[PDB]
DNA sequence: CCTACCGATAAGTACACGATCCTCTCGAA
DNA sequence: TGTACTTATCGGTAGG
RNA sequence: UCGAGAGGA
């Protein structure tokens, strides 16, 4: 209303938006925490949401391996969705060349070993996203760490990460 | 008591000639001008100067006299009456734009 | 400033369907059947549209949900079939 | 519609709230920079200077253009532009408050002449209003002359304290046309012996004490933080209406005819340029005042032509401008004029003449009427067959159809169109057919004084060109057929003629609630007849008596 | 000016005559609430005549042999009479009957009868006689229990105000009022038998006929009412043709307010 | 024909909202005009092609609505602008 | 990186009042909605969860039959921002630079905001970027640190760098 | 017993208002 | 024709 | 089209 200052320039020191809050709402009403999502949550979230589509689209009709998910995604991807969306084939393609996990069960103990260490959702959307192997290398990459987490405390997990690590 | 006076001289000249319009009319009118405080003009200056929303006034006589004062003052028109809604060319909320009407998906499936 | 609807029960409003709401109820749903919208009740060949949404209110068919505001904001939905058609 | 589709939401205007124009943001707000104040042609070749008329807002004569927007004259809204005054002017409308704020709030500092500490002070502001409460603002700070310093003796033992910065003396201000002078008291045995000193109050120096006035000086004197600040009332920057505001309306061709606005707009800037390269060149300091009047009075008659009974400006030949107040102003002028009361489309007027064979509720419509009135059906199942029939009479026979809307925005004259004998018709298109029996249209007689006198009536197209109606129906009306003439009003959705013929009916407004009695009777020929036939003197013979029984058309059957 | 002045007034859904701001002018439209059109002038028979004759034709004495009710009337004529539990309730009937008559001259002091009230209880009786083809000859089917209980329980069922709190309560005994006055007038225990002659079939038909065309009567929520009334004063002022000032010169005075003589010639008792 | 402000006072007497409403904007002006929804002026630059909608004032091309209003009424609150008053409509409520 | 978010938008032709509803607004919803991206939410990329959308009731407008539904939603959107740490792969290798596919929005790194010891070889198609045993061509993934974010229609633009520390090749 | 101030009733000056709609014709600098 | 707004002279109150 | 003038229930 009437301009506004505008907030703040969109930083990498964890000013998000100011739509994108640490702790924001939900259509029931509850206060949920933001909902950020890395490459192998974000994959297995598209994954689900297009194989309960057909599910649901064909209810109305009645009355693992590495190379083996590229050829099954491109088939769900043209049925569920028209020729028209360019853009979620381009995304669903860059995500399962670049997921660090598979499974959803490795997933599962991920997000539990970040989504805890008090580590606001984009910085474990960034974690989980980047291979990083040395603790310096995530210090750098995500400035939002930092004085947030220990140096050693940050190897600790860095090392389980690489042992949660998914086979390509 | 003065509204109660009022009323006897209104409806005394109803009644002179042209007998006659039901209490309802009057006793309206009449307690318009008294429930104020003391007694209003029914003129440009009496019932006119008022807490009403600036365009339902300024269509009466003082226009751009009382548009000065609504920006001045820095006036918020509610848009809550009859000639504001006719001005902004939407249905007014009288008689059938009094109330909004939804379509139930409940109802909708019961009756195929 | 949350909500202010009252629900279903304890009503402060008239359990008559009000002039107004008569006539603007059969407008709507004699434009919606004149724009093709689907006729709930049987037609026994009815060409005008108001014919039919007048027939649609005596079989109590119509899908329709008023908002009654009182003037301090608050609204009680009145379903058109909770509504009595005495007029 | 405005025509064509747009991508973006469309919401009720729920609130509208007022203000004033922040010469800061007219700027931002501003597309134009009004340089030459001249109107049509380049430099002078053809269509309008990059100055006044289209630099880049409004397109002109048929052409698209509009700054790249295009869209064309029926689509572009008009673009505003800014013009800078080169020194600041009042506005007509805020004279006396800029006047009764001077006269409230002291000059030299910025600050109010009376602050809390006074007893009457809080008592004035213990109402939380905005006119009623700076109305007793003016008469209490209207007095005092002077401001001051330390002030309380009654409240704390005897010593005084300070709560104010400087105490100089606020004068008495007065008017004398577009100006104020205030007048400084002094002469306590020192300068100018005993006559007061007069001094003429600049906007200048008016503008810089609003705008040290104080963020609770505005809430105490009836203002707003961020949509009416006092220093707003006061113009610097100028804000220039598009051409919907003021059209060229072209006169011929190569003609101009330009409105009586666009001539004033450039009077102002003609104002301006006489003091813009006076300031910069030679300045002979009074006579720059002389030319400044001018610009104040330009500015001034533009928004107010018909001011207090001094000055009046009249745009030679003799007629005078019509200012913006003027063109705005009550009785047929934009919001009486144009808004309250409008002209309308599918409407009829004639004649009016009376008939004892028609229904209470009916009226005789004729034939050239109901074919030049015309009501859109939608092409359902119900009634394809009746739509293309009346589409294959076409526009002369009577039960028939003037122009076909498609599926996309694009109307069929059959009067013309060489596909006017096919049409296939497809569903959802739009058909505009001639009025038909038993229609619900509205029928209106001036003066329009009681809820009565706009009434549904059910239509009968019949032949000799004259409004025909029920002799009962002459009470609601008042009108006899000495001459007289009745509107008629054909509504176009199916949702508006149901509210009529569910709310408005003739025989519906039979009892009248003003007198809580009926307010129709049987009247003239038939009420001196009744009284003939009703008495124990007349009986009527067999004959007779069964074209009497005919003639009731429910009659049962039963002699 | 009077159509302008009262635009933004109409009937609210909680029966108040509120505006645009939202200001109350009236509590119950025009104070009892009615649609005008559905409004006849009747007669309250309990204001008007001499206390002989509303004694006569009013009291209920079960315990006299002059002045209970004939047994030609009431089908249990013999074995209602010396009943002293049902004169308890014809002593109450009675006692309610003769409070109406001093609250109504009360309001009105002048004597008059006649005055506009909704539901013609005079037609609703006359068309139950011809529905029904009641006879004088044979005694009703209904007894005094029937009677003075029905006409209190419909007096319950005539809603104006939807309550639940203490004052909307209130506020709809007062809206009534004078419409149970005449409701009371109209079907006393008495009256009931000796004049109209009820079946208590044709009875209970009647009781439910006011209730119908009294909840019909009812103000219609979206009722424009200022702007109503601002037309209905309006016009007759058009049409004012016919040594104090009256008319539309006195008519200004009264709308402007106005301190200026024309006729102030004040009244002295 | 003209319908005027008595015209329009019997309809509301009547009742008849949508009638009055009909006749006021589609048998007469009716005009669509879009709006910021930040300041609630005309500032609103509508490209209908390029669907460049920006409010030059406001660097917004989100918060934009457009308006079916009467053709006279966008006219009168461009002459309130040239006269230094802001009618800024609002299509969201703050005051209950 | 990427986000879920609880967002809403819909008008609704009277023909279409028909027990087929519920699914044929909610087809409305994403005929618009997927595919989409506006400036403050990022690239509207896909509406999970097809069953349990909430569409409450649709107010019938005043003078047409149309009904206005409000749909609230759940949508997967792509988001990015001036600092964060993104590796996509190289899809446009040209002389001034290369341009970065990062989901659906494509970053372009200029030859400055790149290291000056590494240089385009043009000799080697497809185009290619040279310095020792590292070299950027036809895909080549790479790290790239948005530096700024462009906003441009519907369709986010960039202008990253990959001049720093762990930067680069990968 | 006088003065720094404080309410009286004045008289003068200024304010933009006044059926609804409709129809015809004349002549600009 | 009437209202509302705005300024000038004017008798007394009681406090030091 | 502006303005003036004229005319009508
Ligand atoms: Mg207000
Ligand atoms: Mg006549
Ligand atoms: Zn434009
Ligand atoms: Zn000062
Ligand atoms: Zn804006």
């Amino acid at each position: 209303r009437l301009k506004k200052v505008e907030e703040e320039e969109n930083a990498a020191t964890l000013q998000l938006g100011q739509e994108f809050q640490l702790k924001q709402i939900n259509h029931q009403g509850e206060e949920e925490e933001l909902i950020a999502l890395n490459l192998s949550e974000a994959r297995l979230v598209i994954k689900e949401a297009l194989v309960e589509r057909r599910r649901a689209f064909k209810r109305s009709q009645k009355k693992e391996t590495r190379e083996k998910e590229l050829e099954s995604i491109d088939v769900l991807l043209e049925q569920t969705t028209g020729g028209n969306n360019k853009d979620l084939k381009n995304t669903m393609q860059y995500l399962t060349n670049f997921s660090r996990f598979r499974d959803q069960e490795t997933v599962g103990a991920v997000i539990q070993l970040l989504k805890s260490t008090g580590l606001h959702p984009f910085e474990v959307a960034q974690l989980g996203s980047l291979a990083c192997d040395t603790a310096d290398e995530a210090k750098t990459l995500i400035p939002s760490l930092n004085n947030k987490i220990s140096d050693d405390e940050l190897e600790r997990i860095l090392k389980e990460l690489s042992n949660l690590e998914t086979l390509y | 008591a003065g509204r109660a006076a009022l009323y006897k001289e209104v409806y005394n000249v109803i009644a002179s000639d042209g007998s006659y319009v039901n209490y309802r009319h009057m006793a309206l009118l009449v307690d318009v001008m008294t429930t104020q405080g003391g007694l209003t003009s029914v003129t440009r200056h009496g019932f006119n100067r008022s807490n009403t929303g600036a365009l339902m006034r300024c269509s009466f006589e003082e226009t751009v006299e009382i548009l000065f004062e609504a920006g001045a003052s820095a006036e918020l028109d509610d848009c809550r009456g009859v000639s504001e809604n006719v001005i902004l060319g939407q249905m007014a909320p009288i008689g059938t734009g009094a109330f909004d009407v939804m379509i139930d998906e409940e109802s909708l499936v019961k009756y195929m | 400033l949350k909500e202010k609807a009252i629900p279903k029960d304890q009503r402060a409003t008239t359990p008559y369907m009000t002039k107004y709401e008569r006539a603007r109820i059969l407008g709507t749903r004699a434009l919606q059947i004149s724009m093709n919208a689907p006729v709930f009740v049987d037609l026994e060949g009815e060409t005008d549209p108001l014919r039919i949404a007048m027939k649609e209110l005596a079989e109590k068919k119509i899908p329709l949900v008023i908002r009654r505001y009182l003037p301090d904001g608050s609204f009680e939905d009145w379903s058109v079939e909770e509504l009595i058609v005495d007029l | 519609v405005g025509q064509q589709y747009s991508s973006a939401p469309l919401r009720t205007v729920k609130e509208v709230q007022f203000g004033l124009f922040s010469p800061e943001e007219v700027r931002a707000i501003s597309v134009a920079k009004i340089r030459f104040p001249e109107t049509m042609d380049e430099t002078q070749t053809r269509a309008k200077i990059g100055g006044l008329n289209d630099p880049r807002l409004g397109s002109i004569d048929r052409n698209l253009k509009c700054q790249t927007c295009q869209e064309g004259m029926n689509e572009c809204p008009g673009h505003f532009g800014h013009i800078d005054l080169a020194k600041p002017v009042f506005h007509v409308g805020f004279i006396a408050k800029i006047k009764k704020v001077c006269e409230c709030v002291c000059m030299h500092c910025g600050k109010l002449l009376l602050d809390e500490h006074n007893e009457l002070m809080r008592q004035a502001l213990a109402i939380k209003d905005s006119k009623k409460r700076f109305a007793a603002i003016w008469t209490l700070c209207k007095t005092k002359m002077v401001c001051e310093t330390d002030v309380p003796s009654e409240d704390d033992p005897t010593q005084l304290v300070s709560r104010g910065g400087c105490g100089n003396t606020q004068p008495t201000i007065r008017k004398d046309g577009l100006k104020l002078v205030g007048s400084w008291k002094k002469d306590r045995a020192t300068g100018d012996a005993d006559e007061p000193e007069l001094r003429v109050l600049s906007t200048e120096e008016i503008l810089n004490i609003f705008k040290h006035i104080s963020v609770k000086d505005f809430t105490s004197l009836g203002f707003n933080e961020v949509f009416s600040r006092p220093e707003w009332m006061i113009l610097t920057c100028l804000p220039v209406p598009p051409p919907p505001v003021r059209p060229s309306i072209s006169f011929n061709e190569s003609q101009r005819g330009e409105d009586d606005l666009t001539f004033k707009l450039a009077d102002i800037l003609k104002a301006n340029i006489s003091l813009e390269t006076l300031e910069h060149n030679g300045a002979p300091h009074h006579a720059i005042e002389e030319a400044e009047s001018l610009l104040q009075f330009h500015v001034a008659t533009y928004m107010d032509n018909d001011i207090a009974g001094q000055p009046q400006a009249l745009q030679k030949s003799g007629r005078p401008v019509k200012s913006i107040r003027a063109r705005l102003k009550g009785k047929e002028g934009r919001i009486r004029g144009n808004l309250m009361g409008k002209r309308v489309d599918f409407s009829a007027r004639t004649v009016i003449s009376g008939d004892p064979n028609l229904e209470l509720d009916q009226v005789g419509v004729p034939k050239s009427i109901a074919k030049t009135l015309t009501y859109p059906e939608v092409v359902t199942p119900y009634n394809i067959d009746r739509l293309t029939q009346l589409v294959r009479n076409g526009p002369n026979e009577h039960p028939g159809a003037k122009y076909v809307i498609r599926d996309s925005g694009d109307r069929i004259d059959l009067r013309y169109s060489k596909r006017a004998g096919d049409i296939q018709l497809q569903y959802g298109w739009k058909v505009e057919r001639h009025i038909m029996d038993n229609d619900p249209v509205l029928f209106n007689r001036q003066p329009s004084l009681h809820k009565m006198s706009m009434m549904a009536h059910r239509v009968k197209v019949i032949p000799y060109s004259t409004f025909r109606l029920n002799l009962s129906v002459t009470s609601p009306y008042n009108a006899d057929f000495d001459g007289d003439e009745m509107n008629l009003h054909v509504p176009q959705s199916e949702e508006t003629r149901a509210e009529l013929s569910q709310l408005c009916a003739v025989p519906l407004q039979i009892v009248s609630p003003q007198s809580n009695k009926p307010c129709m009777g049987i009247v003239q020929d038939t009420l001196c007849g009744i009284r003939k036939l009703t008495l124990r003197d007349t009986f009527i013979e067999l004959d007779q008596v069964l074209n009497m029984l005919y003639w009731v058309p429910d009659w049962d059957g039963v002699i | 000016r009077l159509v302008k002045a009262l635009e933004d007034i109409m009937v609210h859904y909680d029966n108040t005559t509120r505006n645009s701001l939202g200001n109350v002018i009236q509590f119950i439209y025009g104070e009892d609430g009615m649609d005008a059109a559905h409004i006849e002038k009747q007669s309250l028979d309990t204001i008007g005549g001499s206390d002989a004759a509303f004694e006569k034709r009013y009291r209920v004495d079960l315990l006299n042999t002059d002045h209970t009710l004939d047994p030609s009337l009431l089908e249990s004529g013999s074995e209602i009479l010396g009943d002293l539990k049902l004169q308890v309730l014809l002593d109450e009937e009675y006692k309610q009957l003769v409070k109406d008559r001093k609250f109504l001259r009360e309001v009105f002091v002048d004597g008059e009868a006649n005055w506009p009230l909704p539901v013609n209880i005079r037609r609703i009786i006359q068309n139950a006689q011809q529905t029904f083809h009641i006879d004088h000859t044979k005694p009703s089917d209904l007894t005094i229990k029937d009677i003075v209980l029905g006409v209190k329980d419909l007096q319950e069922n005539l809603l104006v105000l939807r309550g639940k709190n203490e004052i909307i309560q209130n506020a709809q005994r007062d809206a009534v009022t004078l419409f149970c006055c005449l409701l009371r007038s109209r079907l006393a225990t008495r009256r009931v038998l000796q004049e109209y002659r009820l079946t208590k079939q044709a009875f209970d038909w009647v009781l439910s006929n006011i209730e119908a065309q009294f909840l019909r009567s009812v103000v219609h929520p979206g009722e424009m009412v200022g702007v109503l009334a601002a037309q209905s004063i309006g016009e007759p002022a058009t049409q004012m043709t016919l040594k104090v000032t009256s008319g539309v010169p006195r008519l200004k005075e009264i709308l402007n307010v106005a301190k200026n003589m024309k006729t102030p010639s004040l009244t002295v008792y | 024909l003209r319908f005027g402000e008595m015209e329009r006072d019997c309809m509301i007497a009547h009742g008849a909202a949508s009638f009055l409403k009909e006749r006021l904007m589609e048998a007469s002006d009716a005009f669509r005009v879009h709006i910021c929804g930040i300041c609630g002026l005309m500032t609103v630059i509508a490209k209908l092609n390029h669907n460049q909608f920006e409010c030059k004032g406001c660097d917004n091309k989100i918060d934009i609505y457009q308006i079916h209003i009467p053709y006279a009424a966008k006219l009168l609150f461009q002459e309130l602008m040239a006269m230094n008053i802001t009618p800024r409509l609002y299509t969201d409520r703050s005051r209950d | 990186m990427f986000f879920i978010k609880d967002l809403s938008l819909i008008t609704l032709h009277p023909s279409f009042f028909g027990p087929r509803m519920k699914q044929y607004l909610k087809t409305k919803l994403l005929e618009e909605v997927e595919g989409s991206c506006t400036g403050k939410f990022g690239y509207i990329l896909c509406v999970l969860d097809y069953d349990n959308i909430d569409i409450q009731r649709g107010r019938i407008l005043p003078t047409d039959g149309s009904a206005e539904f409000n749909v609230k939603y759940r949508a997967v959107v792509f988001k990015p921002f001036k600092g964060e740490v993104v590796d996509g792969t190289v899809v446009s290798c040209s002389q001034h630079g290369f341009e970065v596919q990062v989901g659906p929005m494509k970053v372009f790194v200029t030859k400055h905001l790149m290291p000056q010891d590494l240089t385009f070889n043009a000799g080697s198609n497809p185009p290619s970027y040279q310095s020792s045993e590292d070299v950027i061509t036809i895909k080549s993934r790479i790290r790239v640190k948005i530096e700024g974010c462009i906003s441009q229609v519907s369709s986010i633009h960039a202008i990253g760098s990959i001049k720093e520390d762990y930067l680069g090749a990968i």
